[PDB]
This record gives C-alpha cells, structure tokens and sequence, in this order.
C-alpha cells in the first residue's frame, strides 16, 4: 500500500523532533506510563470493590547512533557533569512525517540517565532516558 | 481422438493461402523486407484476383506432374510419445462430447424468452460472445437451443452473437484413455525460381504464425515449434534445377479413445443379518 | 442407519470401493470384517452381521 | 477441517470487541486470574488440612499495532495525562467470530499502564494492561 | 472447556466450587498411575494470538497424592 | 518366465484387428479426422462382414508373396537389461504358480454352500467379481472350486461372476531368479496405396491403446512406449512403389526362472552335552 | 504370458481416485510418512536401550497438468482464497487399474499449499500437497 | 479435430494482463500459496486429531525479457527507488487467449523485489516478485 | 578361473533376508553408523589429548520396487497408520548368496519413515528407513 | 519408579521413610567412586508431555560424602 494509504504507522511514517529540529539517526523510542492503579478490598467479599488511580509516572527512552556532531551532548539535550544542574525541562514531539502534524508530545522531560558504548567493529550508540510530567495529543 | 497432423495442415493451409494470395496489400506487407523487384515480380505473378500463375498444395508421392513453378509439398514426419497420465486416464466425462465449434447466431423472441439456435445439439456451452448472464437472466440450454429471459433484455431482441460450444454424441459415461505425442511434419516450397522459393518461405511462416491462434491448434496440436533447413536444389538434372527450403513443424497432441463404461449403480440397499453363532 | 448416494455422481465404482467408503463413513462416524458387499446390475446390497443375545 | 468444524478456537475464530465495535489490528490478549488460595496448617500434621480462597485479582493485557486513527488514545479507551481521572470502567468482550455470541466478558476494566514503541523499520506497537473486577461467560 | 465443564472459575463462582481429584491413568489398562487428591485452583490463565491455537493453563494446589484412587 | 514379445504381439493383434474390421462404426469413429473420401473408401474396401479385401499380419522374412495391399509386418528388435534385484531374487513362492487367468462362472447350490467351479486348480484367487465376502460367509477355496456359504445368500443361488485367479503347477518352494529387460518390436503397415498406409497406422495406434488395458501387458510387458517413423517407400523398383510408416513398440518385462528348493526343515532338536574338560 | 508371482505396480497400472472420480492427467503422487522414532539412552552404556514412537506425521503430494476444466480449483478440492476455511477433509484413494481394488487410502487430507506454473514452452502444471490424518490398506 | 473433453493450458494458450494491457515477452509466471496448516496433538495418542488453517500466504513471480520500452519500470509497476512508497496495489489477471475469459486473478499485488541481469551473450532479463492479498477465479 | 584371495561383494552376490524370507526386488540397502567420537582439549596445548566414544547411532535404509503382493505393508514390516504401535522389532540379515553365510546382522530394527512414489513412466518405489539397536557379524 | 521402589514419597509416607545411601560406581570394576551418605528427599517432580518421554526429578539433601562405602 502507498505510504499515504497505510492504516498503521511505521518508522518511516513518523519523525522525532526536539525544539523544532528533527532528531537524526534515531534508532528507537519507548514511552511508558503508569497510574498506580490500586484495588480496594473490604471484609465480607474476596473481590475488589473498585480500582482507584494514585500516582502518575512516565518515562521516555531514546536510543541513537552517536554522530560526530550534533550529539545530545553537543546539542545540549544531555549532561555529563555539573551542567545537569543548569539544564531545564524540554518537550519531545513525535510527528507525522507527511503532514508534520504532532502525534504525541511529551511535556517537561528531564533526564534520568545517559549511556554510551564503544565497540571494535560497530557503530557507536547513545541511549538516554527522560522522566516526563505529562503527555498529550497536541503541542503545548 | 486419433489425429492426422498432415491432413490437418493441408486442410488449414489451402484456404489460408488462397485468402492471402487474393489480397494484395497482405503480400505487400509480408514482403516489405525483400528487394523491391523481387516483391513486385511476385505480386505481379501470383497475387491478386487476376494472377495468371497459381500456387498449389499437396502430399508427397503423387503419380502425376506438379506445378513446379510454386508448390507446397507436405510430408508427414517422425513422432514419439512424450507424457503419460496415471492409469492413462487423459480425462473423464459424464456425457460423450464431440468437437469444439464456433457458430454465428442471432437472438429471437419466443414466448417472452430470447433464444439462440445452434446447428447441432449443445453438449457444453463455453461462451456466448460478449454476454455474461446474471442469475436473474435464467440462462438455460436445451437440445440445440440456448434460451435467455426476455423481460429486461427487450433492447437485444435481434442481438447478433457468436456461440462457442461443443457437440454431444450421446448420454454415456466413460474414460478418455490415451497419451500425448510429439510429432513432426515437413513442408517445402518448391520452385525453379530461387526468389520464388524465398517468397514462398516468407508466406508460409506468416501463415503458420496466423495459424497459432486457430481453435484447432489451441485445443489440439499445441506448442507449434518451427525449424528451417538450408535452401538447396531438390532436383538437379533436369533442363533446370528445382529449389526449395524445408521447414519442419512440430506439434504436441493427444491420442486417445473413448472407453465407455456400461456399469451404473443407482441404489444402495442395506440389510441386517443375525449371527447366532 | 442409512447413508446412500444416487444420481450418476460417480464413475467406475466397484464393490471394493463401496466397502472402503462405508468404512470411511463408519471410521469417521463396526468392524470391516463384519460387513459384506454384493454388486449386481445397478444394485449394491450391503449386509451387516449382528450378534443377538443368547441366554446361557 | 472447516472453520465450522474445528474443535479448538483459533485466532481467526474469535473477535475482540469494546463498546460494540471490533478492535482492529489486535495482535494478542492475555487474561490472568488469581484467588489468593492459601493452605492452612496446624500442630500435629505436616500436611495442609484445607485450602481457602482469600482475594480475587485479575488483569487483562491487550497488544496492538498502532493505527493512524482509532488508536486507544483516539478512541478514548486509554489515557496519557490528567484525563485518566475522567475515564470510567469499561467492559471488554471476546466474541465468537461466526455467531457473534460472547465467549468471555471482562467487567469493569480499568487501565494499569500504557506503552508505545517506535522502531526504524517495524510497525509501531501499542500495549495496554487493565485490571478488572470480574469475568463471566455472558454479557452484563 | 474447564469453564464449561465447571472445573475452573472466573468470578464469585470460585466460592461455590469444591475440591476435586485428578487422575493420571494407564491408557492401555485404565489402571490409575497417580491420583492427586483434593485439588483446589490457584490461578487460571488464557491467551489469544493472531495465528495460533488458543491456550488454557490452570494450576491447582492439592492435599495429597497416592498410587491409587480414593 | 522367458517371454517372446513378437509372438505375443502377433497373437494379440490378429484377433483385435479382425474384431475392429468386422465392426463398421468403430472404424467410422477411428477415422473421423481423415478426409471424407479416404474414410469412405477404406470403410468400403476393408471394413464390414462383406469386405472383399482383407488385412493380414505376420512376421518378416516369409518365403512366399504377401498381400501387399495391406499387411502388418512384425519385426523383432533390440533390447537390453535395465534393472536387477539384489541376489537376482525377483520373488519367492511357497507354491508354484502359473499364469493369471480370468474365467466366467456361475454359482450353484451344493450341500447348502454356494460354489463356483473353475477349469483349473486355483493356485491363488485374486478377485471374485463384484463380491467382497465377510468372515461370516466362510469363504474357502479347494482344488479347482471356490465355495461360499448358502445360508444368507439364497437370492444369489444362480449369480453370474467372473473369477480372476492363477494356476498352480505344484506344491514346491523356490526362488524366482531373473531380471528386467527393455525390448523393442517394430511394426509397419505395408500398402501400395499411401492412404491405406495412413489408415493402417491410425488403426494400429488405436489397437495398441486398447491393448494397454489387457491382463497380458498389465502383469507382464509393462510400460508400453511408442515411436513413429517417416512414411517412405519400402520397395521402389516394382511396377509400383510399396509404402509404409514404421512404429516401434518398446516394453519392459521380466525374464526369470523358477529355481526350486528341495531342502526343507521340519523339526529342530536340542541336546545338551557335558564338557568335563 | 502373465504371471502374478512377480509383479510390480507401474504408472499405467494404478488409478488415482477422489470422491469416486478418477483424476485425469495426474503426473505423480508422493506419499511420505514419519513416526518420530526416538532412541532411549542412559548412564552406563553408549548403546541405545530402546526405541519409542512419539509422533505420527505424513503428507501426500500430487502433481498434475492444469486442465482447462475440472482443475483442483474447479473441482473444489484446492482453494485459492479464504474459501479454504469451508473445505471439508477428503479421502484420496489409489486403486488397482485391473481389479478396481483399493491399494492404499489416505484419510482426512487437508491442503498445505497449492502451486501453478505458467511457462512458455511447456504445459501448465498444478501441484498440491495435503497433510492427512492416517493411511490404511484393506485386503 | 478439436476436443474440449481433454485440454491443458499451454504457454501459447494464456495471456497475462495488467491494467487491461497484455504483458509482452513474459517468460514465466509462478504462483505459490500457503495456508499454515497446523496439526493438533494431545496426550493419549501419537495420531494427529485435527488440522487447522492459521495463516494464508502467497506470491506471484514473473520473469520477462527487458524491452527497450514499456518495462515494468517504464510502465510504473516496478520501482527502482523511494517511489515504491507511492505505488498503489495492482491486480494481475491470467486470461484464456481464445475466449478472453479470466482463468485466475491475483488481487492486491505488492512488490517484494526486482532484478535486472545484463549479460554478454543473452537478452536482458527482468524478474519481479509480488505478495498479494488474495486470489480468485470466476466462472 | 575362480579365486578367493581377491573377491568383492556385488549386487548379485548378496541376499537380503528378513524373518527367513528373501526380500524380492530390493534395489539398495544403505547401512550407516556413528559413535559420537568427541575430542578432549585442555589449557596448555591446542592439540587433542584423547578421543572418547559417547553415543552409538545407526540406521539401515532399504529401497524396493513396490510389488503387487508381499509389500513391506503386506508383509507387515512397514506400517501405514497407528498399527505401528503394535510391530515388534525385527532383525535384518545380509547373507552371502553362495555359502548362505551371514555377512552382517542388523538387530532390533524399528521403522523411522516409509515412502511410496507413484509416477507415470516408472515402476513404483518403496523406501523405508529403520533405526537399529546394534549390528554384528559372526564367523 | 522411585515411587514403586520406595525411594520417593507422595504423601504421609514420607514420614515413614528413612535415610539412604546413594553410590556412584565404576562400571568396569564396580568399585565405588563416590558415596553420598544419609540422603533425605527435599522435593520430587514429574512432567507429562504430548509427544515426549515422561520425566522424573528428585532432590535429596545428604549428611556427608566419602570416597568409600559406609
């Protein structure tokens, strides 16, 4: 089927963007979300009477091949030392490659960890994990 | 069936050869690659309704003298069986079916049906030209007639069609038993003029290409394959030499017989019998 | 029990093919040793042996 | 064997439905159930004298290929942010594809987590997990 | 199924089940090989897949086992 | 056995050729593809009970003149051994079995059995036509008779059947030792009329197709394979030429001998003997 | 001369029948069968102690020239599309041509794959493969 | 003589048509088809109890001599580069040459791979393979 | 002249016997055998220090023309269906044709697979493969 | 089996077992290679499969081991 006619999104149909520039060499992104959903129980039944949401948490992980320029460290989206204290929260967008309409925004991303690996006969890899405040179908 | 490739070729070539030779622009197209004078001389001599010379076709070993100016000699060759079926069962039938036929016909109204009449009993209908019927049209075949509902079709009350069908011999069961044979026939255009031999070769190749689409060798005589010999003197010690260029036509075809089965079973019956030991 | 076929739906059938067909029917659905098939003209009589209860 | 004659259910013989519409592109569903079954012991024997049920719990997980439209987020069956608080519990049905007779209902499903993954050369995936109150052989 | 045969539970009905005996038996002689006595369900599980046969899994705790039927 | 393909072909072709030629509509079906005049002339001359001409069959190199109007010349060809068994053991038997036979017979009542009588001692029964017996029927064979329980079968007291069976020579053990041979025989239909040669070719191909179903070449002479030569003058310097089209019939068959074994062992016996060292 | 004491089946000796109709122009049939025979080994010797049968499997593969009528698709035995879901199992019989007597029966055949090859110097070929539940012979 | 009661298709008998144009100089077409037939087994017997259809798959492969005009690339059916992303599915028809009557339709074809071979003593060859959504015949 | 000091076995020199009957029309027998020889290695050299035998395995494969009677199925040695579960192990003897003297014995044969091929220009072929417990010769 | 030979237990009968010695022995000479002394069962396990040989597994704790028999 034509790319204009596929019913499912695929890696070529989407772009990853930060501060309005496309993130090159992006290999994967994984977005996770939890609500703390907890069941309530009482004397007289063995079964949960209802479920309630307690604590929202979510993390977005991004993995890339390390470029010779415009790395996360070079672009200022990641930190190696004290400079983490002088970063501030950023928004990460996943965007329709055809229309440039936003598909998902992650709001207020803040880095959890940052990782690099060097190998004899392979491309160098970067991986970064951000915790984020909220997500939306739309830009801020 | 049993088949005779030589008689098929004679029967097929003669009318086609006549109908090309009576039609000047066909020859003018076939011979477009030849030298201008060769083309014009051939067209003047043999071609058109006023042509004073004539071509001829026949089998080898006649007892009389032939038209050695231009003559297609047909010459039955070798063959061998090539592919066999398990049990030699080439097919099976519930109703003994004859040759395939194509006939022109016209619709007529009859009792608020349209009908096409065919010259022979229809054993199977393969195609009514340019029509695909819906279930609403209540297509039925009966004897030698095809019948077709009038109600929605009144505009077609005189529609002209070609019916492709096949005869029935009789209502009987049997097995078509036989095998496939690959068989050769040689054809040579004899002329005492070498340029006539070369033109007869070109015309024969055109005819065989045209023949590949015919129902006869679509249903039977499949996989026509052509080989060509050198041009050489066929006879060398007259007052003049006679030249020809052989071509070999090879065909794959089925040899088979209708083994009818008289046995028929129309009721099972069940019985219980008791064993007192 | 009955299962029956009529109406020219078959070619070149034989008593052996009938007996196997019945066992295909029964196997998908009593011993093959215990059934007999006679074909004559257009009739195939299929006969099943059965064991009535003797008293001791 | 004909689909009308198979003795076992297979993926093509069943449909997944929510609010009366079929869930497209469904890849898998997994339903789990626990009763808290606990053995009772006493002085004088090494062996459990009986088992008793204490606490029912169950979760239904659904995984899909992400569509360009009619995602769980688009259909309103999943949440990304505060909107989780304004959802309410839903019933998920697994249904005979031939007859549209219900095979299983899960009643009162409430989301636990929601997950997305993007890859260079693969179809995008969604996974969602609901806890549920009860299950039945029949619709509510 | 276990749900259809009443050997498994989906909801409250678990409270109205009672303990059952499960036998593994010699296929030739129908002699019992092992009995598990007083089985009671711990968990019950189902999985649906695009292009595979549907699967059931069930776990029972049991009181005792024996070489013989009860 | 040892076999003689040429004498088999002569014995098989002659009656079949006669029975086709005495039956006009068979020829009318075989020759349906030939030219109308060829067909009618052949049918007038050679076919039907009133036919004034006749066809003939025989081996090559006779000392007398033949019916060169229409004559099938049979001509034994090459062969080679093709497949061998380990130890050359083609088979083994506990009872020396003769040729396969098919005979018509009728049931009769005798002492509340039905029996079929056969002309020769039954070495093995392959099939009683259209009957499958149950164990209750107590099927037994004895000498040259087949016997069958009357009690439940009284309706069949005169039932007509065909018995397929094979002779026994004698009660002896042995090994059938031998190998498989692939062997050729040529057959040519000679006529001084070319259209007769072509019709004799068609008739022979029909006969061989019909022959493929015979018990003789179902049990032996398997895998009949046909090849066809050109039509050519066989003799060229009489007052007229004699024409023919060869066909080569190739068969695969077993050559073997009954190596009887006289050794028989009917009791082992055991003894213990003591070693005092 | 015709002898029973030695005889082999040949392509001409054997009919293939499905639903009581002979299959015309069948070019080959290949029947294959497997029992999963697994050897038992133990501490104390390298020798196999025993063999056990664990899983029966078998297939029947048929090649045929594609006729203009009564193809496996026209007969309905093959399936081109989703209608495979509506074909019941069929039994394939291999039958002695002379005696009309069943040589071997393949029971519960179910199609694995179906091929057609269209080629310029050849007759078109069908090929089909079935898994089957069991095979048997009766005598 | 021409008989219908036995007839086979041959390279000369069959047209290949795409979008209502015949494909010139096509050398072969190969259609393959698979249903994923899986056997069901259980404790208590080695025999298969049942077979189930689980996953339909099929491909159509076409070999063709590379013409100087109206290649699959020039016709647009093949794709050399990123423009593969802009080709809609196409239906490939195999049609009786005499009757102009559809023998089999392959619906929703989508290209898997495309080859060209340039060689010094031969005509250049195109070859293409499509996955398709379904196949059908109508009569 | 006939010399013993050099002689080789040949297809004509050797009988194949099962249960004291010779197997007619056997076309080949192939015996294969494996010991699992595993090499021992250690820190301090690249060389193998030792070889050890760990697992004996072997098979006997027989091809035969399918006779009309006394097939492996008719003899009962082969199995078409579930009755494989009721066949005891059999011993296959390869025997000198001249001396009637056993060349090699395969003991405890058990069938792995069984094939029949029906083809239009050929004699029908049986083929069978057995796993066996051991082999031996006696002299 | 271990259950048939009385080396394993399924139920209460475990209380009436007593400790056993398990030997690993040279197959040629029947000389002992290792003795495990005073073995007592920890757990016992069985598995049944559609198309495989049935398996037993047993674990014993033991008191001591030696190069020699007791």
């Amino acid at each position: 089927a034509s790319e204009a006619k596929q019913t499912v999104h695929t890696g070529n149909t989407v772009l990853l963007m930060i501060k309005g520039k496309p993130v090159g060499r992006a290999q994967s992104a994984s977005g996770q979300r939890e609500y703390g959903t907890t069941g309530v129980y009482e004397i007289g039944s063995i079964m949960p009477q209802e479920h309630v949401y307690l604590r929202y948490e979510g993390t977005i992980t991004v993995e890339r091949l390390r470029m010779k320029k415009e790395n996360f460290a070079d672009l200022g989206y990641a930190s190696l030392g004290e400079e983490i204290l002088k970063k501030d929260i950023i928004d990460i967008l996943v965007v329709d490659n055809l229309t440039k309409q936003v598909i998902i925004s992650y709001h207020g991303c803040s880095a959890n960890n940052y990782n690099e690996t060097w190998q004899t006969n392979e491309i160098v890899t970067e991986e970064i994990e951000f915790s984020y405040l909220t997500a939306s179908d739309k830009a801020r | 069936a049993i088949t005779s490739v030589d008689s098929y070729l004679l029967s097929e070539i003669k009318p086609r050869l006549n109908t090309v030779l009576e039609n000047c622009y066909i020859i003018d197209e076939v011979l477009k690659d030849f030298d201008y004078q060769t083309r014009e001389s051939f067209k003047e001599a043999f071609c058109g309704k006023n042509a004073q010379h004539e071509v001829t076709v026949g089998f080898n070993f006649p007892k009389f003298k032939n038209n050695y100016e231009a003559h297609y000699l047909i010459q039955l060759g070798q063959g061998q069986e090539t592919k066999n079926s398990l049990g030699s069962i080439q097919s099976s039938y519930f109703e003994a079916t004859g040759d395939t036929l194509v006939e022109s016909s016209t619709a007529i109204r009859e009792d608020d049906k349209l009908v096409f009449t065919v010259s022979k009993p229809i054993g199977e209908l393969i195609k009514v030209e340019d029509i695909e019927f819906a279930k609403y049209d209540n297509l039925q075949v009966e004897g030698n007639k095809v019948s077709f509902k009038y109600q929605t079709n009144e505009d077609y009350e005189n529609y002209n069609a070609n019916i492709i069908f096949t005869e029935k011999k009789n209502d009987s069961k049997g097995l078509v038993k036989g095998f496939t044979v690959e068989e050769q026939v040689t054809v040579v255009g004899l002329s005492f003029n070498v340029d006539v031999a070369r033109c007869l070769d070109a015309v024969l190749k055109m005819i065989l290409i045209s023949m590949r689409d015919s129902i006869e060798e679509q249903q039977t005589f499949q996989l026509q394959n052509l080989s060509f010999g050198d041009i050489a003197p066929i006879i060398e010690d007259g007052d003049s030499m006679i030249f020809g260029r052989p071509t070999i036509i090879k065909y794959t075809s089925s040899l088979d017989l209708d083994y009818t089965i008289t046995q028929d079973i129309n009721k099972l019956t069940f019985k219980e019998r008791k064993d007192w030991k | 029990l009955e299962d029956q076929f009529i109406g020219t739906r078959t070619i070149n059938t034989s008593a052996s093919i009938i007996k196997d067909f019945i066992q295909s029917y029964l196997g998908r659905k009593f011993p093959a040793e215990d059934v007999q098939v006679i074909v004559e003209g257009n009739e195939a009589r299929i006969s099943m042996t059965v064991y009535p209860i003797r008293s001791f």
